[PDB]
């Protein structure tokens, strides 16, 4: 049916670069502008660029301009996103919308997450608390905290690691390969 | 700044009527000024707390004769009545009289001196028919109060006094009246010791024009932003407009004039002239639209119209007429609305157009054609089938954003084959373009149907110079000319991105060299008045306020300020 | 470029609420206005597009309308499934681009008012002996979700409710140098 499919995005270092790619569907791609919008986590929906439909205009927000490049393949029906020198502030879910009737985004993307960070995989270090467990410092998410054979969503910490905590223990981190009970 | 019936201007009419018992007041503890009357009626509180209240004005009263009204409130069966008048600080009331009656609980308002409150003489002043079992005043009062306390007391300030000071004064000296900027008493000779405002407010200092946006630079001998720059909200003067108002230059109003437009350069909105047409979007036709073309009921919506959020269809049926002789044929001359139009968000499909009209030159100041809604199979500009059309006519278009060109079956239209579409097309042309079978190429040079000379290699919209693309050396009111009013002719002119502009006034045709630079007055070889510091002026500075006040200079012989 | 929307909104299964949408001559003034809703966990969804026009599955609830450089959502009718985020946007001309709101949270309430159950653990001993000593504060059943003490952003139970958790890192040392709000804590 009528669909915007997204792909290319996921965990990436600073300075990094990412492809994003945008398989259209269901409709005449070759007529209508195409979108790319963002939204970090807790922030709000921002604008990033949007191309003409013979690929023709193209603008970008001052937030990337320079540093990203929208193209689009109308003979495979794709947009593209060139997302060169990725800084952490990058970090977003990036949709990908198609201008309709009146340039409204009728049509949106699934999400694909695109994630900047420079901290790597680490191991997650528990500590039993006083009369549950306690995980503190991980990464990547999540970790399936369950006792024996209600947890709470994990906090982004300040060095960009996550620590969760379970209220009555296994807790395995596969990104790590670390099955460690205490 | 509130509106009538928290702040301290009260802008409208405080009205309090009919209110139980007890009622939480406390909210009107901080009101200062009243801009209209003070109506309490028929309520059974016991107090009315309007301690920092001192200015009434009233320049609208209530009954037509009364800046504060106050009556009925009372009950003839229960004990809540109006006891106290909390208006310890009221000074003034510079238009409007005092009504004060039928009040059965309300005392000490038979010791009060109303005409000193009074500003209009021939107001009408009644005060009677109140309490009965009143209290004397405190001893600190000396008569005259408001309520039973030591700062309930009526402070008196107007006194007669000479006629250097018409009724504006603090006292009976002539070296001690008020400003000039001093609606009624005042309290000092400064510009910060008055009771109310006459006009406007900076920070307690009543002056009649709040700080100009635009002042005098010690600097650059021209004008500058000012530091403070105060903006007219009625009465008080502020630094940033409020909420959603737009700045008009010197005020901040709700909404821009019908002859400026809400332009945001310095971050702020700011209403910025138009200058000629307002921009203004419109509806158009086809897919999405009420129509499938313009016709004889479409075409009067389209007045002033510059931007076209959809397209514009049409179609041999919006011109000939309806088929079912419901709507009537299009007039031609009403085309002519079209000429404010700058863009086309869609597409652009003429598939009819009147026969007596060889050109599309009601398009002539068309300048963008976006194609975010295309046409038939991806089109933005489609002209198919008009044996009429002798040339294009596009003069101003520059920009064809996406899309296919579709031009075909005009049989009798030219000048558009040197058309270099690169040059006005965005995009890859790859295979957008679909001309063919119109009039002959050879045709075309045959009979002279070919750009004019003083076109460059890019193409043209039609015969004449003005119908050029790109001109080889200038541009004057759209038309190609070769040479620009440099060194002779009037006005004398200068050049800027290979067109012709006229140069400051003031500046006296130089003969044999280059009159301007630039469009400003900084740019001159000569002054033909005076000058200004850097600047060509033809009067210097006679009265312009900079950032301490008036300026002015005599013209230093060789006229120079 | 941005479009001027409240941060909030709040309501009762069944009252009318309003989002009104502030912005420009360049954005608003020449261009449609659109609407967006984004439950959460999801995809922002076409709402209003044009002005005021309305989709195939978006009920006569909703309504946009827009006057001069500015424009409003009314939801009349509010229910427990319009809780979500509401963004308006619109073409922008002069810095060509689309002009995005801040965003609006609307907030259904109809659940009784709750207060959160506190629940602190001192810095675990087998941590304490790691050089560091994390406090852990555990904020669970609470309406609406709306809690201030790194810290969570409260997250919707399957209880209906709401919960969050506050940690501070902190040093040994400090530690032993010496021996959650709800709108009425
Ligand atoms: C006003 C005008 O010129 N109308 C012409 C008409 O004279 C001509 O017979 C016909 C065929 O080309 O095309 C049209
Ligand atoms: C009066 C004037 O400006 N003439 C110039 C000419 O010198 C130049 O060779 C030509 C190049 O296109 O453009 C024109």
């Amino acid at each position: 049916e009528v669909q915007l499919l997204e792909s290319g995005g996921g965990l990436v270092q600073p300075g990094g670069s990412l492809r994003l790619s945008c398989a259209a569907s269901g409709f005449t791609f070759s007529y209508y502008y195409m979108q790319w919008v963002r939204q970090a986590p807790g922030k709000g929906l921002e604008w990033v660029s949007y191309i003409g439909s013979s690929g023709g205009v193209t603008n970008y927000a001052d937030s990337v301009k320079g540093r990203f490049t929208i193209s689009r393949d109308n003979s495979k029906n794709t947009l593209y996103l060139q997302m060169n020198s990725l800084r952490a502030e990058d970090t977003a879910v990036y949709y990908c919308a198609r201008v309709g009737l009146g340039d409204a985004f009728d049509i949106w993307g699934q999400g694909t997450m695109v994630t900047v960070s420079s901290a790597s995989t680490k191991g997650p270090s528990v500590f039993p608390l006083a009369p549950g467990c306690l995980v503190k410092d991980y990464f990547p998410e999540p970790v399936t905290v369950s006792w024996n054979s209600h947890t709470f969503p994990a906090v982004l910490q300040s060095s960009g690691l996550y620590s969760l905590s379970s209220v009555v223990c296994n807790v395995n981190h596969k990104p790590s390969n670390t099955k460690v009970d205490k | 700044v509130c509106p009538g019936t928290r702040c301290e201007v009260v802008m409208g009419n405080l009205e309090i009527v009919l209110t139980g018992h007890n009622a939480d007041l406390s909210f009107l503890q901080w009101i200062r000024e009243v801009t209209g009357y003070v109506l309490v009626a028929m309520n059974e509180f016991s107090t009315l707390p309007l301690p920092n209240l001192r200015v009434v004005r009233g320049t609208q009263v209530y009954d037509g004769k009364f800046a504060i009204f106050v009556m009925l409130n009372y009950n003839t069966n229960s004990s809540h009545a109006l006891r106290q008048l909390r208006l310890t600080q009221l000074t003034e009331i510079l238009s409007g009289g005092v009504y004060i009656e039928k009040n059965d609980k309300l005392c000490h308002m038979d010791t009060i001196d109303w005409r000193d409150i009074v500003r209009d003489r021939d107001a009408e002043i009644v005060v009677k028919d109140n309490g009965r079992s009143c209290p004397p005043c405190h001893e600190v009062c000396k008569g005259r109060c408001w309520g039973p306390g030591s700062e309930d007391c009526q402070t008196l300030t107007k006194t007669i006094c000479a006629p250097q000071c018409n009724g504006h004064c603090f006292g009976p000296n002539p070296n001690q009246c008020c400003h000039d900027e001093c609606a009624g008493g005042c309290s000092g000779p400064q510009d910060t010791d008055c009771f109310a405002c006459r006009h406007f407010n900076d920070s307690g200092a009543c002056v009649p024009r709040c700080p100009q946006p635009l002042v005098y630079n010690k600097l650059t001998f021209q004008l500058e932003p000012n530091p403070h720059t105060k903006y007219q909200y009625g009465g008080v003067c502020v630094a940033s407009c409020p909420h959603n108002f737009v700045v008009d230059q010197t005020s901040c109003v709700r909404a821009c004039p019908p002859d400026k437009m809400e332009v945001d350069k310095n971050g702020l909105k700011m209403c910025e002239p138009c200058g000629g047409l307002c921009p203004k979007a419109c509806e158009g036709t086809g897919s999405g639209s009420r129509f499938q073309t313009v016709d004889s009921s479409n075409i009067d919506g389209f007045v002033n119209c510059t931007k076209i959020l959809g397209n514009l269809d049409f179609l041999i049926t919006g011109l000939n007429g309806d088929p079912w002789h419901k709507i009537p044929a299009l007039d031609p001359e009403k085309l002519n609305v079209f000429r404010t139009v700058r863009e086309i968000t869609g597409y652009l499909n003429i598939q009819s157009w009147p026969p007596h009209m060889h050109n599309f030159s009601v398009f002539s100041n068309l300048t963008t054609i976006g194609g975010r809604s295309l046409y038939n199979r991806g089109f933005s500009l489609l002209i198919m089938k008009n044996l009429n059309v002798t040339s294009l006519g596009f003069r101003s278009l520059k920009e064809i954003s996406a899309g296919r060109i579709y031009i075909s079956a005009n049989r009798q239209l030219c000048y558009h084959h040197s058309l270099n579409w690169t040059k006005v097309l965005r995009g890859p042309t790859e295979e957008r373009l679909d001309i063919k079978h119109n009039r002959p190429r050879r045709d075309c040079v045959a009979e002279g149907k070919v750009c004019d000379p003083l076109c460059s290699s890019g193409g043209c919209w039609g015969p004449g110079p003005g119908q050029c693309l790109s001109c080889r050396n200038y541009s004057r009111g759209g038309v190609c000319v070769t040479h620009c009013n440099f060194l002779n002719g009037e006005p004398r002119e200068f050049a800027h991105e290979a067109e012709c502009f006229s140069c400051h006034p003031e500046c006296q045709p130089m003969e044999g060299t280059a009159t301007c630079n630039g469009s400003g007055s900084d740019t001159c070889a000569q002054c033909a008045h005076f000058r200004d510091g850097p600047h060509c002026v033809s009067s210097c500075p006679h009265g312009v306020l900079g950032a301490k006040g008036p300026i002015y200079k005599y013209p230093d012989v060789q006229n120079e300020c | 470029s941005v479009l001027t929307q409240p941060p909030s909104a709040s309501g009762t299964p069944g009252q009318r609420v309003t989002i009104s949408c502030s912005g420009s001559l360049s954005n608003i003034g020449l261009n449609y206005v659109s609407w967006y809703q984004q439950l959460p966990g999801t995809a922002p969804k076409l709402l209003i597009s044009r002005n005021n026009q309305r989709p195939s599955g978006v009920p006569d609830r909703f309504s946009g309308s827009k006057s001069g450089t500015s424009a409003s959502l009314a939801i009349s009718g509010l229910r427990s499934e319009d809780e979500a985020d509401y963004y308006c946007a619109a073409w922008d001309d002069s810095p060509p681009g689309e002009a995005f709101g801040g965003g609006t949270k609307l907030t259904v309430l109809g659940q009784p008012k709750a207060a959160p159950s506190v629940t602190l653990f001192p810095p675990s001993s087998e941590e304490l002996q790691a050089n560091k000593a994390t406090l852990v504060c555990l904020i669970s059943d609470f309406y609406p979700g709306a809690v201030t003490v790194e810290t969570t952003t409260p997250s919707k139970q399957s209880n209906n409710k709401y919960a969050a958790s506050s940690y501070l890192s902190l040093t040994p040392e400090q530690w032993k140098s010496h021996r959650v709000t709800h709108e009425g804590s």
